[PDB]
């Protein structure tokens, strides 16, 4: 009985 | 005779990891039809509507950006530390198509049960001659390798469906979609026709400003609005549309209150977009997390 939820913790990959 | 070398084939598509972006790696002809050929075969042992299991990272399109690719695979892990769901449209537009379907090709052998490709729409001898593959293929190497693409296109699987609840395609649902047995029956090679299921999985678009289905301005297939995705996800019992095709602003989009995402894995899209790329991450109770890689 899985459902799909959605994270709030997005990860962002930058270059410096 | 003979095998493939995939070892030191990977091994010299991935020496160029960390370089100034853009050094190519040029493989043999035969390599690159090895590739064609074993991956080929096993596209049409796996069935062409994929079901998969999570957890897995899914990508939307590449578009011949190689290095983009690598840094994917570099947040994302390496295969086989992470199993791997790509949305399709590998080639076309970047600069290096060739290196980029010949390492998810090289995954594709190396990994068949855990790397899985599906369908773009630019996997399609009729478009990629258009929009850069044909002339990458004939600069570097012959329009007869070309030939072996599309031969090797022309199998790819074009749907997945991950744990019964995630239906994943290129560009979106069609009309002519009523059971997911229509799309088990589309037997392979084929071609991309100009119209039907198969066109629509790899061309449709979510729209706004559309109640059920409209006209598409790409000229082909449909667009289809939010109610279209509700009533589908209910009757198949499924809980979310990822697809591609579609460049947006942050790498991913969400679509109908949550119900379809668009996944973009292309940052700085043709030079001309300043879109971010992105990567979802579905683990194994289906939460979806979402890496966003900025353009370098
Ligand atoms: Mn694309
Ligand atoms: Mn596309």
């Amino acid at each position: 009985a899985r459902k799909v939820r959605f994270s709030e913790k997005v990860t962002v990959h930058f270059l410096a | 005779m003979g095998s493939l070398n995939l070892d030191s084939i990977i091994g010299r598509l991935l020496e160029v990891q960390g370089s100034r972006p853009g050094k190519n790696v040029q493989l043999t002809e035969n390599e690159i039809r090895g590739l064609c050929l074993k991956s080929r075969e096993i596209f049409l042992s796996q069935p062409i509507l994929l079901e998969l299991e999570a957890p897995l990272k899914i990508c939307g399109d590449i578009h011949g950006q190689y290095y983009d690719l690598l840094r994917l695979f570099e947040y994302g892990g390496f295969p086989p530390e992470s199993n791997y769901l790509f949305l399709g449209d590998y080639v076309d537009r970047g600069k290096q198509s060739l290196e980029t379907i010949c390492l998810l090709l090289a995954y594709k052998i190396k990994y068949p049960e855990n790397f899985f490709l599906l369908r773009g729409n630019h996997e399609c001898a009729s478009i990629n001659r258009i929009y850069g593959f044909y002339d990458e293929c004939k600069r570097r190497y012959n329009i007869k390798l070309w030939k072996t693409f599309t031969d090797c296109f022309n199998c790819l699987p074009i749907a997945a469906i991950v744990d019964e609840k995630i239906f994943c395609c290129h560009g979106g649902l069609s009309p002519d979609l009523q059971s997911m047995e229509q799309i088990r029956r589309i037997m392979r090679p084929t071609d991309v026709p100009d119209q039907g299921l198969l066109c629509d999985l790899l061309w449709s678009d979510p729209d706004k400003d559309v109640q059920g289905w409209g006209e598409n301005d790409r000229g082909v297939s449909f667009t289809f609005g939010a109610e279209v995705v509700a009533k589908f996800l209910h009757k198949h019992d499924l809980d979310l549309i990822c697809r591609a095709h579609q460049v947006v602003e942050d790498g991913y989009e969400f679509f109908a209150k949550r119900q379809l995402v668009t996944l973009f894995s292309a940052p700085n899209y043709c030079g001309e977009f300043d879109n971010a790329g992105a990567m979802m991450s579905v683990d194994e109770t289906l939460m979806c997390s979402f890496q966003i890689l900025k353009p370098a």
